[PDB]
């Protein structure tokens, strides 16, 4: 057969992307209420595992961090610690108003006004709390975001 | 000025500084620090990036909401440069490779791209243009890296005469490729490749001082049109420097790797540069003229090398 | 009236005693802290900061205000000794990210309206 | 002090209660000292409430014990109503008991299943959250929100039950005792579960009262105390149910008490569905409760009261009250001080989990490290209310 | 109990019983009790001099006609106009008699308050909360230290003069590779509303003119 | 009225003692626990096939915000600022002025969707049904800036979702 | 073993190390607070040096008195029971 380098890189990129989105093992900070809706996303009706998303993942095997609740100033150092220990590729999902931008404690002295002040965020899931279905939509949006990555294709043209 | 670009606030995260900067090469070692400092004071940073969006994620926390904007660009496509500098007041250029690749050689990263970024910046109305060069840049140097730095520095000074050209020495820091080079390449799998290390004198500068120097060149109105030389407090002997690095990393030092695809780690030209001697050009202004005090290597070398250290230290000897 | 219940000290001499003791515990601690927390400062910079914190509260003469200042300083020590703090809390004393803030009239005049 | 193990649940697991930093001294397998550090979900809620009208402050109470949303609302509403000197209408009192017991079921499923999940018994967790998911639909149909309903308000409830809700609640309640029975077929007589809960974290009756415990933590030790029976507050004097009482004061009796409370909640829910009376849902007094949207667009007085109620808010007479209810976790109470304006002067929240967690060190003495997981679970700690 | 659908009924027998017990406590501990009042919604409060805490709390716990075995809560209120700005409130519960009682005292920034842990072990964490949020020091407390605020947090947030958003905010800095505190700057300032109506609402609470 | 959850006295006849001995040695209750789990394996799963199947909602559901219009096409909002005053999270920012035809209309209407708690107090307080919470719950974004809605966005949401919003109001306005 | 003159050798050795103290003005009797001009804080730093040097703890009550080196040497002697 005959094939260019550009074609080979495009197909290998699709393979690794398909594997990375098909097997997303999430770490979940269950900081507050939004953790309860994260638990409903694992329960029978939605069953995130059927997408390949394991119920429980350790911090140092995790692929995505889900920040489900209010990030207080006392807790912020610990969350950045966990984020650094995560091996790459690593993605953060910000779930709910509190994590997205402080929410209903935005004007508090003890609350970080959004977790994007601490860690980079890939997807923002609105709600207080987002419904289990709304979080599931967010995770499926992360899978499509990963599908569009072009790591190998960029590397070839460097 | 314009009512939008009038500084407000107290210089913090949510404040306004009036700096609207396009930083090319923002995703490198020097870029991450410049974007960080521009974003502490509430600047509007446009980040043209060639890489994946994933590789830029570290820059996003560095600004308030809306302050960091990302764009695609290609050094060969000029119209992608124009879209990046059209609304900017200062255009900082940090583009470079320590090594050649198939697509970009040293004469394309350092001459053709910087000249294109400088020309479009002129034609787009941009006012301030920061261009980075090398202290040891020389037309007659063997290291091709530095000879390209010499010509490219010559074309910027013609395309954009009011441009501030900054010439640093080897820069050291957490993510540098200077002290991290002496700790790793020399140690693991190898014994130092030092080529007559007693004949080389080095004057390295801390990253933050270079970052501070670049910012003040934006805020200082006399910097326009002037070439600068950023050098550390001390001159070191390349042999002693490597020795000192090893003591910090607790790796034993005993006086006495092919380039490849991916990312050449150790290369033919890199050695030629680590051995070039830090030129002294007294007439050029330095960090002293921008309000920055050069920081000692000793203070900010345990910071850099604490990672290499496995699981009571004496300094190096300076050369007057 | 001036008849007030005491916290610990019944006059400044006792209060200055506890102040003196608390400085001993902090002076000994900095060498340990700079190691356990893997700080990038020298033990000299750390001990200067402890001197600076104690100096700022020099004028105080009320025995009760001094008791509370000591009580708070010990709670700070208890957190650092027992390693309840983290590397970030210990380094907050040094304000290493806040840029230089001027203090001369012309400098404040150029930047903003703050007095 | 053989060794100090600073155990941070920072890298949290599937519990969702919050995050707890636990500092312990382990003289071998045994625990000699336990020291919970609890600032991690402190959000300044009590101070923020001072800048909000009484209506604006109500959603804060959904987000305290965020598995007892409508029970926290009722406590706030009973406190405010007491200062206002008004009375909610009889239909709303039945709706507030009805959804108070649907909330008790919601809380105990989380309490028992996540307690068992931490001790390795994962399956009942999935069995029962299919039921909580059906209960979340009742919340959403009356309020529009699955969790933070904001439905129980001073004066009554925001809206009336939509047509067809009571039938669906009855259908859920009809099949629910079997769901509890399946749960006991996996835990009640299971020797592994009993070995993990029997004679763990024993609390004496005398130490329970002095340490401030309430709810199951008292009744496990044999104290006959339930606020719904001794200090009734809505229509709880008009519904028959029994209080489960423990005999040994250990985790296993506390586990049994909660499982029996779920059965008594279904008993109560049955009576509420049959005795639901007709009428209005909020106090018919428009200087407290907003008028109907039809009247506000027709009547001058209604538009004025609507305009002022949603801007200034109703003013509450000066005074201070301590109101407590039998929340699922324990006695939930608010100490509310009114300065006479439309914003509370001080709102102190009494969380049952605050005292229980402070009593952890007492209970953990002379137990292995793996027991502490069982002790915290049987306390039913959520850090939304521990910290506020 | 009257046919007024929207008005909370009065229980007068409870009001009488609580007033009788208010005198009883005042008669027995005259050294300490400064005031006794029963509200319209039937809640007895005993105001005491700060020195009578332990004698007053002990008597209510142990007396055969008090038996307030349970400390339901313990908190402070900040009223800056008062000279003793802090008011310490004890809510107690009696299960033998199915009754509640409130005990209140006061202090200032520089007056310690005796710890009640000797009387109610429940007060251990309550007083740590009072110290942390209000800066009221309790003497003879087994372990007084912050319980809610972050380590190294300067100030006492629940004081009326502490600003809502505080003075410092946290972010992550790439350059120093840690979470750094900095002076607070809000992108949108909290908007203060003036909601009080200029017309009196409750004549029964009118205060006499100056 | 109370009951004893665990106050049994185990019988001490030989027949009962042998029953507990058989249980202890033959693992009877443990087998029974295995039976219940086996029964669930043959029960039908409660999972639904998201996104092809969706969980049931009601007309009262509180989702994304939108600004509505009258049938003629004029905006319902009259800039009374009752929603801004009630908003518990201070998520709404309003500015107004007289329009070119003298009408009382907003020039700025913003909702910080990251401040909002989706409580629906603003729709309860609006006198003209101008601000509503729609039925959309699938609008998660990749950047924070995409969740700060200005007037155009909320007007576009009203134009986008009016068909459904109007029907939901029709279904619930009598309860309101 | 004791060497009363040995004590004075070390005390002057320690004080010579303290950066604030200028060697020249130092004397066996020079006053810390007046001749040398140190602050009360600095006097506490010096005492801590002597605890390390002579392997015992100098209490606070005693520390305030030791206001010049001659006093230190005398105090050091008494606790060590040097009778020379
Ligand atoms: C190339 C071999 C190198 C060695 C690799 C490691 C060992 C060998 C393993 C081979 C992997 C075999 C599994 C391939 C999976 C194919 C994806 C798939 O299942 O389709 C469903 C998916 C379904 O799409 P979806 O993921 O978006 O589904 C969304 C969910 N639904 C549909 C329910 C809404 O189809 C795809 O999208 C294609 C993904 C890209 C597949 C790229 C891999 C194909 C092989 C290319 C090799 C190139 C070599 C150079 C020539
Ligand atoms: C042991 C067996 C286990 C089972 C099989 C395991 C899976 C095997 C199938 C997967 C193989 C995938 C290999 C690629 C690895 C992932 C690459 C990636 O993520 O991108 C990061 C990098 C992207 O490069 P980069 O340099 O841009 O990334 C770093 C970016 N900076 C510099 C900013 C930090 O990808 C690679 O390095 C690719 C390495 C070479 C891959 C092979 C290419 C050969 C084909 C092209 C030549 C054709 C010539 C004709
Ligand atoms: C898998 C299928 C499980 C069947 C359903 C569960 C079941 O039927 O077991 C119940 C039965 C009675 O057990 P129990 O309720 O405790 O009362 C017994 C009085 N001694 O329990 C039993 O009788 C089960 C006894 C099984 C025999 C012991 C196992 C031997 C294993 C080697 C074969
Ligand atoms: N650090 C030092 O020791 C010294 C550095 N300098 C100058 O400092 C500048 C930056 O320093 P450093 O940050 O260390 O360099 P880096 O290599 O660390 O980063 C360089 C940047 O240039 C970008 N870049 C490289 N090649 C291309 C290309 N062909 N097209 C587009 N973008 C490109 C990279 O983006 P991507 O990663 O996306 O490819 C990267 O962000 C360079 O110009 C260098 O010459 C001068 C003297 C000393
Ligand atoms: S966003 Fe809402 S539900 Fe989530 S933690 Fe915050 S208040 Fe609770
Ligand atoms: S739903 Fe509630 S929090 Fe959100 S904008 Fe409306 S009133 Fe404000
Ligand atoms: S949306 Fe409604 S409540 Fe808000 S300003 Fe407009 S008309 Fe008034």
């Amino acid at each position: 057969p005959s094939s260019r380098g550009e074609y080979v890189v495009a197909k290998l990129d699709d393979l690794i992307n398909w594997a990375r989105r098909s097997s997303l093992w999430p770490m979940t900070f269950g900081l507050a209420c939004c953790a309860v809706e994260m638990m409903h996303m694992a329960a029978p009706r939605y069953d995130m595992d059927r997408f390949g998303v394991v119920f429980r993942a350790s911090p140092r095997q995790s692929d995505v961090m889900i920040v489900a609740g209010t990030l207080t100033n006392k807790m912020a150092p610990a969350l950045r610690k966990v984020y650094d220990q995560m091996p790459e590729p690593r993605y953060v999902v910000s779930m709910g108003s509190c994590a997205n931008g402080g929410g209903y404690y935005h004007y508090s002295y003890s609350v970080v006004r959004g977790c994007d002040r601490i860690v980079p965020v890939d997807i923002y899931v609105p709600g207080c709390p987002p419904t289990a279905e709304a979080l599931l939509y967010g995770i499926l949006q992360l899978q499509k975001k990963i599908k569009r990555e072009k790591r190998l294709r960029i590397w070839y043209r460097r | 000025l314009h009512h939008a670009v009038i500084p407000h606030g107290k210089g913090g995260r949510s404040s306004v500084s009036g700096i609207v900067a396009t930083v090319f090469g923002a995703t490198g070692f020097l870029g991450r620090y410049v974007v960080n400092h521009l974003g502490r004071m509430g600047s509007q940073v446009i980040v043209p990036h060639r890489c994946e969006p994933y590789d830029t994620m570290h820059l996003r926390p560095m600004g308030d909401l809306g302050q960091i904007i990302f764009m695609d660009w290609n050094g060969r496509d000029k119209d992608s440069i124009r879209r990046a500098v059209e609304h900017s007041s200062v255009v900082i250029n940090l583009v470079g490779r320590e090594w050649e690749t198939q697509n970009f050689d040293f004469e394309d990263v350092f001459v053709k791209i910087p000249q294109a970024i400088a020309q479009v910046s002129k034609e787009a109305g941009v006012e301030k243009f920061i261009h980075i060069s090398h202290l040891n840049a020389d037309i007659k140097s063997s290291s091709k890296y530095l000879r390209s730095k010499a010509v490219g520095e010559k074309e910027v000074r013609e395309t954009f005469p009011e441009a501030t050209i900054i010439k640093p020495a080897e820069i050291f820091g957490r993510e540098d490729r200077f002290l991290n080079y002496f700790a790793n390449i020399r140690w693991f799998g190898g014994v130092p490749l030092i080529s007559l290390g007693k004949k080389t004198v080095k004057q390295p500068v801390y990253i933050v001082d270079v970052t501070k120097g670049i910012i003040n060149a934006i805020k200082d109105p006399d910097a326009r049109g002037k070439t600068f030389a950023f050098v550390g407090p001390s001159r070191y002997l390349l042999f002693d420097l490597v020795q000192y690095v090893f003591a910090v990393a607790h790796r034993p030092f005993l006086p006495y790797f092919e380039i490849s695809p991916f990312e050449p780690w150790t290369t033919r030209d890199k050695v030629e540069r680590i051995h070039t001697t830090d030129k002294i050009l007294p007439h050029l202004p330095g960090l002293e003229d921008l309000g920055v005090e050069a920081t000692p290597l000793e203070l900010k070398a345990i910071e850099v090398l604490r990672r290499h250290r496995t699981y009571d230290v004496q300094p190096a000897k300076t050369i007057p | 009236s001036t008849s007030v219940k005491p916290i610990f000290s019944r006059d400044m001499n006792e209060a200055k005693r506890r102040v003196r003791e608390l400085y001993r515990a902090w002076y000994r601690e900095v060498p340990n802290t700079v190691h356990l927390f893997q700080l990038d400062i020298s033990v000299k910079q750390g001990r200067d900061k402890v001197r600076e914190m104690f100096k700022k509260n020099a004028h105080i003469t009320d025995p009760r205000v001094v008791d509370l200042l000591v009580i708070k300083g010990k709670m700070e020590l208890e957190e650092t000794i027992k390693v309840w703090k983290q590397r970030t809390h210990v380094m907050r004393f040094f304000h290493e990210t806040e840029a230089p803030r001027p203090k001369d009239f012309l400098s404040k005049f150029y930047v903003g309206h703050d007095p | 002090l053989v060794s100090n193990l600073t155990l941070n649940f920072g890298p949290q697991h599937p519990a969702a209660h919050g995050v707890l930093r636990l500092v312990m001294e382990l003289s071998g397998e045994m625990v000699r000292k336990c020291d919970p550090h609890i600032g991690l979900l402190h959000r300044g809620t009590e101070k923020l409430i001072e800048y909000k009208t009484y209506l604006q402050a109500l959603p804060y109470f959904d987000r305290l014990d965020y598995v007892s949303m409508m029970c926290n609302e009722q406590a706030y509403s009973l406190a405010v109503e007491k200062l206002l000197n008004i009375r909610p209408p009889p239909r709303a009192q039945w709706i507030r008991v009805l959804f108070g017991e649907i909330t008790r079921l919601l809380n105990h499923i989380m309490a028992v299943t996540t307690h068992a999940l931490d001790i390795g018994a994962m399956t009942p967790f999935f069995w029962m959250f299919e039921e909580r998911e059906k209960m979340f639909e009742f919340y959403e149909r009356v309020s529009g929100a699955r969790m933070h309903a904001a439905y129980v308000r001073p004066g009554g409830v925001h809206q009336d039950l939509p047509l067809g809700l009571m039938d669906d609640i009855y259908e859920f309640s009809k099949n629910f005792s079997l769901r509890i029975d399946e749960l006991e077929e996996m835990l009640t007589n299971n020797r592994i579960w009993r070995n993990r809960t029997v004679d763990i974290g024993i609390v004496t009756a005398e130490d329970a009262l002095n340490y401030g415990f309430s709810g199951v933590m008292l009744r496990g030790s044999g104290i006959q105390w339930d606020l719904r029976k001794t200090q009734p507050y809505d229509v709880y004097d008009q519904v028959e149910f029994d209080v489960p009482i423990g005999s040994r004061g250990d985790c296993y009796d506390r586990y049994l008490c909660r499982v029996e409370e779920m059965r008594q909640s279904i008993r109560i829910i049955s009576q509420c569905l049959n005795k639901m009376p007709p009428g209005e849902i909020k106090v018919d007094d428009a200087k407290v409760s907003p008028p109907k949207r039809a009247e506000m667009k027709t009547s001058m007085e209604s538009l004025i009261h609507h305009f002022k109620l949603y801007t200034e808010g109703y003013q509450v007479p000066p005074g201070a009250t301590y109101t407590a209810i039998e929340a699922p976790k324990g006695e939930f109470g608010v100490y509310l001080v009114s300065d006479g304006s439309s914003r509370p002067y001080r709102c102190k929240i009494k969380a049952p989990g605050f005292a229980h967690l402070a009593g952890l060190d007492k209970m953990s003495k002379g137990h292995m490290l793996a027991d502490v997981v069982a002790i915290i679970g049987t306390q039913d700690i959520v850090f939304g209310e521990v910290d506020r | 109990a009257d046919t007024r659908p929207t008005v909370r009924p009065r229980n007068d027998v409870a009001h009488k019983q609580l007033s009788a017990f208010g005198e009883y406590v005042a008669e027995i501990l005259p050294k300490y009790v400064q005031q006794v009042q029963v509200s319209c919604f039937n809640e007895l409060e005993i105001c005491i001099h700060p020195d009578g805490v332990i004698p007053v709390l002990t008597f209510l716990r142990d007396h055969s006609n008090a038996q307030f075995k349970s400390l339901a809560d313990l908190t402070a209120v900040d009223i800056p106009t008062r000279q003793n700005r802090f008011e310490i409130v004890y809510n107690l519960l009696s299960l033998r008699f199915n009754s509640r009682i409130r005990v209140k005292t006061y202090t200032d920034e520089l007056t310690p308050i005796e710890s009640s842990v000797p009387v109610y072990k429940a007060a251990n964490w309550y007083e740590r909360e009072i110290w942390d949020m209000f800066g009221v020091f309790f003497a003879n407390h087994p372990d007084l230290r912050r319980i809610l605020t972050d380590y190294g947090f300067e100030g006492h947030p629940f004081r009326k003069d502490f600003p809502l958003s505080g003075y410092v905010e946290l972010r992550y800095d790439d350059e120093v590779k840690r979470v750094v505190a900095e002076p607070v700057e809000l992108a949108q300032e909290f908007r203060k509303f003036d909601l009080n109506s200029p017309w009196e609402a409750f004549p029964a609470y009118r205060q006499p003119p100056e | 009225t109370y009951k004893y959850v665990n106050l049994r006295e185990p019988s001490m006849d030989m027949k009962s003692v042998t029953d507990r001995a058989a249980q202890t040695l033959l693992w009877t209750e443990l087998i029974r626990g295995l039976g219940m789990t086996l029964s669930y394996l043959f029960r039908e799963p409660a999972t639904i096939n998201y996104p092809f199947e969706k969980g049931p909602l009601s007309p009262r559901f509180r989702g994304e915000h939108a600004l509505r219009r009258y049938p003629s096409g004029e905006e319902r909002c009259i800039a009374c600022k009752l929603c801004e005053a009630v908003c518990p999270a201070q998520a709404i920012t309003i500015e107004a002025e007289p329009r070119a035809d003298g009408s009382r209309r907003t020039t700025r209407y913003d909702i910080d969707m990251t401040k909002c708690i989706y409580c629906g107090f603003c729709q309860e307080a609006c006198p003209v049904d101008a601000i509503v919470e729609g039925p959309n719950f699938e609008f998660s974004t990749e950047t924070h800036e995409e969740l700060l809605y200005n007037k155009e966005k909320l007007l576009n949401n009203g134009d986008k979702w009016e068909a459904e919003i109007a029907a939901n109001i029709q279904a619930d306005y009598l309860y309101r | 073993p004791l060497t009363l003159e040995g004590i004075k050798d070390r005390v002057l050795y320690v004080l010579k190390l303290y950066d604030k103290i200028d060697p020249e003005k130092l004397s066996v009797n020079s006053h810390f607070m007046k001749d040398l001009g140190l602050d009360s804080l600095d006097q506490v730093e010096i005492i801590m040096a002597m605890e390390d040097e002579f392997g015992f703890e100098i209490p606070d009550i005693d520390a305030e008195k030791l206001m010049c080196p001659q006093e230190i040497v005398d105090y050091i002697a008494d606790k060590k029971d040097v009778y020379e």
